[PDB]
């Protein structure tokens, strides 16, 4: 089989810069490779067939050039809807391989994140768990602490982070952690916090609530 | 309009056999080769076979022995079956449709498939509210936790609410079932005019949630 | 990087 290799790994580029991805084909392959792009949740689409030639409905940024192993996928100016992995895929020789695919990274300025703080539901408490949530919403860079405490004893090892891929709009990052307790363990205690930090905070923010309220 | 639209995503048991079904539209079967992709954490993007407008069939070399594709072109249906799957065998699985109707030029794709190959049993989540309480922006949100397999989907207002919306990658807890979060940010003086409800859906377990969330 | 098909994207 055909071994594609795309370079860089993760490209990370600034709003109007032009962006070159790059697909290395083990041998000679002609004109015969295509582009993919592929969003967050999205199915791959296809961006360049045969090296150059354009597809329906994709923005003329879009291009692509290259000959016998070694390929180029370029835009001539990012925006911030082109947030996506890439890959390309070749044809000349059966079967037809795909690249393990290049990821687009968008820079931005420093975004603070706004924080919030959830109790846990009523409704939850009645199976017997508790989950504390702090949300930390539209920042950047992606980077970024949460500290949790109850009754000012330092939780570790029973929260959970999740973070969203960058925003298509405003290229900022959210930010989720959970912190779950036994239902027995939250009304032991009265004052639960979650301290945020981040390159875009003077100092550390924290939010809190006391149980009831 | 060319689509692909493919059967729901679900559980399938180790050494147990996976059924996909795509129904297409736009253009006829006995015209166009349908083709099956799958993506995988192992090996990425990996073409799996073809099913040829006159029927013939085309499988990868390692997947000679347990693939196999069938099609009803009067019911625009192509058929995609693969015996003894494994735990690497979890992956995303659409069908394609080329330009032409020879070629590999993928640019007509199902919206894909999460087969999840585990032992474990289907589970429905539980739906908790994210009661709103900065500048009159309030923030609120589900929490749609301990359902099993992958994936979830949550929209806001029956996808009327768009706007500000993020629904979280979900995350494995110890319990080996998974807990997402989704959000969205309104006007804070929206909350006694405006109903917000997001509507969960677990397809594997056929589960089906609406959840209005209020300030308590 | 790997491709994560709980986001479709590469996780790296
Ligand atoms: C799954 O494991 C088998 C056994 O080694 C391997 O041959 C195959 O390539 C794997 N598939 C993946 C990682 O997608």
């Amino acid at each position: 089989d055909i071994l594609l290799t795309q370079s860089p790994v993760i490209l990370s580029v600034s709003p109007g810069e032009r962006v070159s991805f790059s697909c290395r084909a083990s041998q000679s392959i002609g004109t015969n490779i295509h582009w993919y792009q592929q969003r967050t949740n999205g199915s791959p689409r296809l961006l360049i067939k045969y090296a150059s030639e354009s597809i329906s409905g994709i923005p003329s940024r879009f291009s692509g050039s290259g000959s016998g192993t070694d390929f180029t996928l370029s835009i001539n100016s990012v925006e911030s809807e082109d947030i996506a992995d890439y890959y390309c895929q070749q044809n000349n020789n059966w079967p037809t391989t795909f690249g393990a695919g290049t990821k687009l990274e968008l820079k931005r300025t420093v975004a603070a994140p706004s924080v919030f703080i959830f109790p846990p539901s009523d409704e939850q408490l009645k199976s017997g768990t508790a989950s504390v949530v702090c949300l930390l919403n539209n920042f950047y860079p992606r980077e970024a602490k949460v500290q949790w405490k109850v009754d000012n004893a330092l939780q570790s090892g029973n929260s959970q982070e999740s973070v969203t891929e960058q925003d298509s709009k405003d290229s900022t990052y959210s930010l989720s952690s959970t912190l779950t307790l036994s239902k027995a363990d939250y009304e032991k205690h009265k004052v639960y916090a979650c301290e945020v930090t981040h390159q875009g905070l003077s100092s550390p923010v924290t939010k809190s609530f006391n149980r009831g309220a | 309009q060319v689509q692909l639209k493919q059967s729901g995503p679900g559980l399938v048991q180790p050494s147990q056999s996976l059924s996909i079904t795509c129904t297409v539209s736009g253009f006829s079967l006995t015209n166009y080769g349908v083709h099956w992709v799958r993506q995988s954490p192992g090996k990425g993007l990996e073409w799996l076979g073809v099913i040829w407008s006159g029927g013939n069939t085309d499988y990868n070399t390692p997947f000679t022995s347990r693939l196999s594709i069938n099609k009803d072109n009067s019911k625009s249906q192509v058929f995609f079956k693969m015996n003894s799957l494994q735990s690497n065998d979890t992956a995303i699985y659409y069908c394609a449709r080329a330009l032409t109707y020879y070629d590999y030029e993928f640019a007509y794709w199902g919206q894909g498939t999460l087969v999840t190959v585990s032992a474990a049993s289907t589970k429905g989540p539980s739906v908790f509210p994210l009661a709103p309480s900065s500048g009159g922006t309030a923030a609120l949100g589900c929490l749609v936790k301990d359902y099993f397999p992958e994936p979830v989907t949550v929209s806001w207002n029956s996808g009327a609410l768009t706007s500000g919306v993020h629904t979280f990658p979900a995350v494995l807890q110890s319990s080996g079932l998974y807990s997402l979060s989704s959000v969205v940010t309104v006007p804070s003086s929206s909350l006694g005019t405006q109903t917000y409800i997001c509507n969960v859906n677990h397809k594997p377990s056929n589960t089906k949630v609406d959840k209005r969330v209020e300030p308590k | 990087c790997q491709f994560d098909y709980s986001t479709r994207r590469l996780k790296c």
